[PDB]
């Protein structure tokens, strides 16, 4: 009935209790597993495994977990445990047996761990994978959840399709849960949710106690840029089970990008009030207010937004509206003080403020501040690249080539400082060589990038050649179509003598923009005429 | 990082070993560890002691004396059973028992060639079994009645009147009901002689003992205020103090408390928490001298070890244990040469006596 | 004349025989060495006057002084004012009449019993009194009767064992002793063993010492 | 094969530790666990118990004997030490104390749940010192019953002459040499009788037992062939006999033995053999029952423990241990002569008489 004990077993088994009852789990789980081994029975290796699980060591946890399977393969429990082990150790058609071993004595499954750590498996183990899967289907067509495992493959190899149709004409696979958030997810892969749409719901129908289903189908709605339907879809979700805080935080995010602001700002209220994720809430609080227009609340929230990701553009938005709305030393004075709490954040601050200040069209604020931070951090490329902008606005091309250079030197693979430079040294500077040189550099170490294009394409036309610039600005607009690169091609077009087609090239960005800043300053600059 | 006892347990493995190889009869493992707890538990001191299933089923009815059957108390002599007492509120007394009646066959089963506890396992049963007694009455044809298994309470405290405004109150062991019944005991005393009592006398003669809390609520209900009795142990948990609540139904009446040979802890403390509060008179012989406190730790398959968890003290702060309390008044068994309990009991005439002295040099 | 046997640590039994010329002395002495046997602490003084006839009234009212303070002790034109002046110390008393107490000692406790200051336990006596009550009239009704008799113990066969016995107990809280389960023989039959009534007084008077405070 | 026990392993540990947690005392593990070792040998077998290495050390050089003893033979049965003999000739003996009396309580101690080894260790004492214990005879209340102690020696063999033909042979104590004082005696009243005696009832009551190999020397010279008794154990070295050479002293007299209830185990041993050879008949109150054999077997770290490696049997298979010895006839016991002292004595030589007279040889 009960097997015997040989004497060192008891002396392993009962020191290694005592000393996990005194927390010395090492000791425990190591005499446990020499016990499992050694003897073999379900027990001990069962509770060495247990042990294990609970410490968390792959390599003894996968020892314990076969060794118990292997003793008592009738225990679905421990085929389970075993086939979730091996598959953490990289090792899955093996677990894939395991599988249907369990899948023999019918219980519950969980093949979507095989799935999951099949993405993670690399592409040739991943093809070794999908063919021990087919070889399964083709023992059990009958499972379902194989086919949830294969269709991840697939989506893995990027062709959703076949496993898709697959699932799609098993009804009871089109009843199921995993079965359909797939189906949502490569449905969203393929951007088709004309179909997401009524699937979804038939699924809702078939059961809608459920959240995942109703969660998808919101997610689509979204999407879809409707907002009544997935406003009451979140409503009933929310009547059905309020518990779900992720749920909440969801629907507040849906209600706000549906243009409602009451209703949002209850779920953001609460939400504070609970005190979980209050900087986003607080964010959109504040977003809110803009939409309310009311500059104190909109400053308030943003203000209140504790540290963290969103608290940084919650902080710029606050100075915006703050330089927005006036009351500039009660902003002023406030973020300093921010910024006197953390050097770190206090750098990217004052650059903020220096920038917005630059934005703005006023000189004496944003030269203190600037000079500030360069003073306090005179060696972050950020207030260079800052004291260069604030040069090139007061007409000097001094202190902003200095500052380029330097910058160039700090960092000889770097391209945006380079380009920016060599624009700016060409806008103001007479002699080119100069400027060619610098945006030759700079597309030698980074020609991809489109502003080295645009700037190439500028000091070309400088250069008074015509070839080089036109393709140059054809690749750039290959890259991005930007207006500085048409604007070289007008300023091309103005040298070879043509006026119609720099202007037409001029009229499309007007009707593009009636009131286009840039385009007005660069009509101004070349065109020297009030009607061009 | 305390070390473990790795050489202990070497030699505990090694006698494991030993005895299941050269003993006689075959025993296997879960017999050997079995007898190691009891060991442990009964070697480590003399009253604690493990517990077995039936055993801890017996002490949680002893506790509590709501208890399967029909309450009838009876005593097997001379091959007959002899019915000592049917007890009120059981069915027994609407079947028409009556002292000394001759039960025969309990459910079928004859009374004779039976011993005491074989005919009490007999007679007890699970709560809520028919039981079938077929009774023979004076030598006549046997007759069958037919009567359902029940919960019966067993009075643990027996109240009277010895003489006109003179009461007498035993307590035959402490129960978790003992507060409430000594609490209504009192009252319907005090109401029985419309409203004065002369004197009171308690008698805690052989009280094995029983929960702390009911000896508790006992002190409390013949003390107005101080505090009853305060247990000291090396866990925290254990560390306790109970205290007398102002409700006091006595009304301040003389009390005089018997101590035996016979009384344990439990009516140690309510002995203790009398006499040091100066509210009563003890007289008799010392007491047991037991003094701990024991906890019942619940375990799988219902067998809890009870292991003495701290020792209590009396309210001035000595410790009864090993000591017991010496009566004020040592009074021994003895007889005096020149439906009353004083008459027949020695003890019980000397505080009768004691009470009325004092009661009449009082006045009132 | 005086008797002075000390009971138990607190009680002492004083008792009276012959009232002898100047037993004022013998019995101030015999408190006086009580109390130094006693530390000069009582919880109780039972005078045993029984068997007692009398003797001469100044000597009897000489005691009655020294256990009394103040009133009035005897008056038949003739009265016995009491001073201050007393041993007693403030004993509580319990004065014994086993109706052989005929002339003098019935006056000391029948002045004893009036003035409250003690208590009168045994039989009526065979036989004035502060109050109106006469003495040789109506004899002396004692506060509480107790038939004379007497007591007996039994041989116990078995002792009951106490915790000191059972070996590997617990030691007492406070560190004290333990105290074993031995046997030593009495001193003697003491008188409190043998008769009733003396056996009664000692434990009424233990019973008010014990109850009657702190 | 079969599951491991982890269930009760665990328990046992939680329980441990629990205990250790949760005591009055601070108490350290080693004591605990030296319990459970005393209580896992005691519960299950009342003698054998645990003989801690200083134990074994000074078992192995006893006391030089200058304390004496009661003479009283104890077997722990339901948990109280109950004298399965008193030895004769000893103020036990002399004193009124009878087989089967419970000593519940000796010098004020109870000993219920207290070992039969402690109990004997404490009964022994300095030579002529009184004691006082409890007795519970037949069910009647507890009696102190106070003695003195001192050392005893007691002849092992006393014979005696009842009849012409007849003689009566008492063994008091089976001692190393009560072989060969046993035929010395049986050949002086060989040669007393001037001829083969017409029967030599047998005394064997009140007797402890000693030395197993003097009770095989005894059945033996009285018995000619057969095997005296075997012993089984569950060890391989357990397994034990003795037999019966052809040397008969006994000259093929004719046999009575006696039983009273206060044989012990040698005794029980001699006496079941003598009857299950059909070589006697046996005649007295059933035999306490004891056949168990105590034996000290060492472990590790210079200890050793005592258990009943094997027990006994006699030669028709009858199992001498839970079931006594029930004798062919049985009788009640109820200057004087030995005969006619005591009711049984008078029986077994009558009964004696009769059989040689109808025999006729």
């Amino acid at each position: 009935k009960y097997g015997s004990f040989s004497e060192d077993s008891l002396y392993s088994l009962l020191v290694a209790e005592l000393a996990g009852q005194r927390n010395r789990f090492d000791i425990a789980l190591s005499n446990y597993v020499v016990q499992a081994q050694k003897t073999r029975d379900p027990g001990v290796s069962e509770r060495a495994f247990r042990i294990a699980e609970y410490l968390g060591a792959d390599q003894e946890a996968l020892d314990t977990s076969l060794l118990w399977a292997r003793s008592a393969p009738d225990n679905l429990d421990a085929q389970r445990a075993a086939a979730i082990q091996l598959a953490r150790a990289g090792r899955y058609e093996e677990s894939m047996v395991y599988m249907e071993k369990v899948l023999n004595g019918q219980g519950d499954t969980h093949f979507d761990f095989l799935a999951l750590s099949a993405a993670e498996t690399d592409p040739d183990t991943r093809a070794g994978l999908l063919q021990s899967f087919d070889h399964l289907l083709k023992k059990y067509p009958n499972n379902g959840q194989l086919l949830f495992g294969k269709a991840l493959l697939l989506q893995q190899d990027g062709r959703p399709d076949e496993a898709l149709t697959l699932l799609e004409d098993n009804s009871a696979s089109r009843h199921e849960v995993a079965p359909l958030l797939l189906r949502s997810r490569l449905l969203q892969s393929m951007k088709r949710s004309d179909e997401a749409l009524p699937l979804l719901k038939a699924g809702i129908k078939e059961h809608p106690d459920d959240k995942r289903v109703r969660l998808a189908y919101a997610r689509l709605l979204v999407e879809q840029n409707r907002l009544d339907d997935a406003k009451a879809e979140f409503a009933g979700l929310v009547q059905q089970f309020p518990d779900d805080d992720d749920l909440r935080f969801s629907l507040a995010l849906v209600c706000l990008e549906a243009q409602a602001w009451d209703e949002a700002r209850i779920y953001l209220e609460e939400l504070v009030e609970r005190d979980s994720h209050v900087d986003a809430a607080h964010f959109n609080l504040g977003r809110l207010a803009e939409e309310q227009k009311d500059t104190a609340r909109a400053l308030d929230e943003y203000a209140q937004v504790g540290p963290g990701n969103d608290f940084l553009p919650a902080q710029l938005r606050q100075t915006d509206v703050l330089l927005k709305a006036g009351r500039v030393d009660e902003a002023a004075q406030r973020l300093d003080k921010a910024r006197s709490e953390q050097p770190d954040y206090a750098i990217q601050l004052y650059l903020i403020e220096a920038e917005a200040l630059s934005n703005n069209d006023q000189q004496e604020k944003a030269w203190q501040a600037i000079q500030e931070g360069l003073k306090q951090y005179p060696e972050d490329l950020n207030l260079l690249y800052t004291r260069s902008m604030l040069a090139e606005k007061r007409n000097d091309l001094a202190q902003m080539e200095k500052d380029l250079r330097f910058v160039i030197a700090r960092e000889p693979d770097n391209a945006m400082a380079l380009n920016a430079l060599g624009y700016t040294l060409a806008d103001r500077t007479t002699r080119y060589g100069e400027a060619r040189e610098l945006i030759l550099k700079a597309h030698k170490l980074n020609p991809d990038d489109p502003a080295i294009l645009d700037s190439m394409g500028w000091i070309n036309y400088r250069q008074g050649k015509l070839a080089d610039a036109e393709r140059y600005l054809r690749q750039a607009l290959q890259r991005y179509p930007d207006h500085e690169v048409a604007a070289h091609l007008g300023e091309v077009l103005w040298a070879q003598g043509r006026q119609g087609d720099a202007r037409a090239i001029w009229r499309e960005y007007l009707d593009k923009q009636p009131d286009s800043d840039v385009l007005r300053r660069t009509i101004k600059r070349l065109t020297g005429a009030e009607t061009p | 990082s305390a070390p473990l006892p790795l050489d202990e347990l070497r030699t505990f493995a090694e006698v494991l070993d030993r005895v299941k190889a050269a003993y006689v009869e075959p025993v296997d493992d879960k017999t050997l560890l079995e007898n190691a707890i009891k060991g442990m538990l009964s070697n480590l001191d003399p009253h604690s002691a493990y517990l077995g299933p039936e055993d801890f089923a017996e002490l949680q009815e002893s506790t509590s004396g709501e208890f399967g059957g029909l309450g009838i108390e009876v005593g097997s002599e001379d091959g007959f059973i002899k019915v000592v007492s049917p007890i009120d509120d059981t069915p027994a007394a609407r079947a028409g028992i009556q002292p000394g009646d001759l039960i025969v066959q309990i459910d079928g089963k004859p009374t004779k060639g039976q011993s005491m506890t074989e005919a009490v396992d007999s007679m007890r049963g699970k709560a809520g079994s028919p039981i079938t007694l077929t009774i023979v009455r004076d030598g006549g044809r046997p007759f069958d009645v037919e009567l359902k298994r029940a919960i019966i309470k067993v009075k643990s405290v027996k109240s009277q009147v010895l003489e006109p405004g003179y009461a007498y109150l035993r307590i035959t062991q402490f129960q978790v009901n003992t507060g409430e019944e000594v609490v209504k005991a009192l009252n319907q005393l005090r109401k029985d002689n419309k409203g004065r009592l002369k004197g009171l006398v308690l008698d805690l003669r052989n009280n094995p003992g029983g929960v702390l809390q009911s000896a508790v609520e006992v002190a409390d209900a013949f003390l107005t205020k101080g505090l009853i009795v305060y247990t000291k142990g090396r866990i925290a948990n254990s560390e306790l103090r109970f205290s007398a609540d102002p409700a006091d139904p006595s009304d301040k009446v003389p009390l005089v408390v018997l101590i035996n040979g016979g009384s344990a802890a439990a009516a140690e403390i309510v002995a203790g928490a009398l006499q040091d509060q100066k509210r009563a008179i003890l007289m008799g012989t010392d007491s047991f001298g037991k003094g701990s406190v024991q906890t019942v730790l619940p375990l799988n398959n219902d067998r809890a070890l009870k292991l003495t968890t701290a020792l209590y003290y009396t309210p001035n702060g000595r410790s009864i244990q090993a000591q017991g309390i010496v009566p004020d008044i040592e009074v021994g068994r003895a007889k005096v040469t020149q439906e009353r309990p004083q008459d027949s009991d020695y003890q019980l005439s000397q505080a009768l006596s004691l009470l009325k002295g004092l009661s009449v040099t009082r006045g009132n």
